[PDB]
């Protein structure tokens, strides 16, 4: 069956270089139009570049002068050389075949064959323990007798981080959000618990943050930070 | 041009739903994307389908507006849908902002929005993060806009895609990273959430409590 399988992604520092390869099977790269499409985590699709059958290349403005698409018919593979990488470039890069318009030798905007994609992460970061800050309950996080409080787990690398409340004795009403990848290359997430507002004075709430990659455990008591 | 899509569309299984692609010669291809997967070509031109794509999916176009219709929704149709087209601009192609189609399996829920100001401890670390938490809503699609006073803010904003809570409703989070100087140089900051055409807005100020 027709397949495309991208490779070459991983961690790379800003300004560094990285080359992705797009190897095809059961169909030829030579007589097809080939595109690259990337998608930042939690964002939409963005077209990157395209190469024609006879060799013409076009690039998006966000990538012009820094990326270069290549075609190797001997290996039946497609390439994407990436230089001067920025934090805007971290994304899953997809390799796709562009169907040709019938009447002309012009590629349509219909991409029918796709690869599975390869993740590129542009970051200078290595193992970095998180910083935990309290999300204290106040008049604005309380409504209908229930109170919302949480912990902000900030600037850690790499994934994952596990959060519990009161050493696992408090599970109901807890939600730990997925991490977000910031432009600095570090991760951040939040975890919240919804508690009765009358318990804020007596009950103690402690979030337990674990980052095994850095061998760090942080306990943070969250209380109404009155002024 | 740029292609505009509604953020959300929904239907119960067996119902029909149509999503629109508006662009600011002119015709549109459609793609389907399930979580963790590559996009899949559903329909190109006005109504031609690749092999394997069910007859449930059909498309039309009326002047500036292209449409994709699904005729008996199956839960497997729940995914993000992107349109693509040629562009008047420099770039060869533009993709739409994306529409999440939800196959309804529970009643709609209005979101709860909790906005946390920067903690004094983080300010002591020379940082300031605004945390906007959106919870208990369905379908799992929201839009988050940030304001400094009355001026919209785009830089320093990061938002997670909605995921299920323990009670099977959706939650999402949004962050606005500021300098401590930026935080204290404005009268207030606001997080504005749009869900199913309705808007909830919360506001924090540096002088709290």
């Amino acid at each position: 069956e027709v397949q495309l399988v991208e490779s070459g992604g991983g961690l790379i520092q800003p300004g560094g270089s990285l080359r992705l390869s797009c190897s095809a099977s059961e169909f030829t790269v030579s007589g097809n139009y080939m595109t690259w499409v990337r998608q930042a985590p939690g964002k939409g699709l963005e077209w990157v570049s395209i190469i024609y059958t006879g060799g013409s290349t076009y690039y998006a403005d966000s990538v012009k002068g820094r990326f270069s698409i290549s075609r190797d018919d001997s290996r039946n593979t497609l390439y994407l050389q990436m230089n001067s990488l920025r934090a805007e470039d971290t994304a899953v890069y997809y390799c796709a075949r562009a169907l040709k318009l019938q009447f002309f030798d012009w590629p349509s905007h219909a991409f029918d064959i796709w690869g599975q994609g390869t993740m590129v992460t542009v970051s200078s970061a290595s193992t970095k323990g998180p910083s935990v800050f309290p999300l204290a309950p106040s008049s604005k996080s309380t409504s209908g007798g229930t109170a919302a409080l949480g912990c902000l787990v900030k600037d850690y690398f790499p994934e994952p981080v596990t959060v519990s409340w009161n050493s696992g004795a408090l599970t109901s009403g807890v939600h730990t959000f997925p991490a977000v990848l910031q432009s600095s290359g570090l991760y951040s997430l939040s975890s919240v618990v919804t508690v009765p507002s009358s318990s804020l004075g007596t009950q103690t709430y402690i979030c337990n943050v674990n980052h095994k990659p850095s061998n760090t455990k942080v306990d943070k008591k969250v209380e109404p930070k009155s002024c | 041009s740029a292609l505009t899509q509604p953020p959300s569309a929904s239907g119960s299984p067996g119902q029909s739903v149509t999503i629109s692609c508006t662009g600011t010669y002119n015709y549109v291809s459609w793609y389907q994307q399930h979580p963790g997967k590559a996009p899949k070509l559903i329909i190109s031109e006005v109504n031609k389908r690749p092999s394997g794509v069910p007859a449930r999916f059909s498309g039309s176009k009326s002047g500036n507006r292209a449409s994709l219709t699904v005729s008996g929704l199956q839960t497997e149709d729940e995914a993000d849908y992107y349109c693509s087209s040629y562009t008047d601009t420099n770039n060869f192609y533009v993709f739409g902002t994306g529409t999440k189609v939800t196959v309804l399996g529970q009643p709609k829920a209005n979101p709860t929005v909790t906005l946390f100001p920067p903690s004094s401890e983080e300010l002591q670390a020379n940082k300031a993060t605004l945390v906007c938490l959106i919870s208990d809503f369905y379908p799992g699609a929201v839009t988050v806009a940030w304001k400094a006073d009355s001026s919209p803010v785009k830089a320093g904003v990061e938002t997670t895609t909605p995921s299920k809570q323990s009670n099977n409703k959706y939650a999402a989070s949004s962050y606005l990273s500021l300098t401590p100087e930026q935080w204290k140089s404005h009268r207030s900051y606001s997080c504005q959430v749009t869900h199913e055409g309705s808007t909830v807005e919360k506001t924090v100020a540096p002088t709290e409590c």
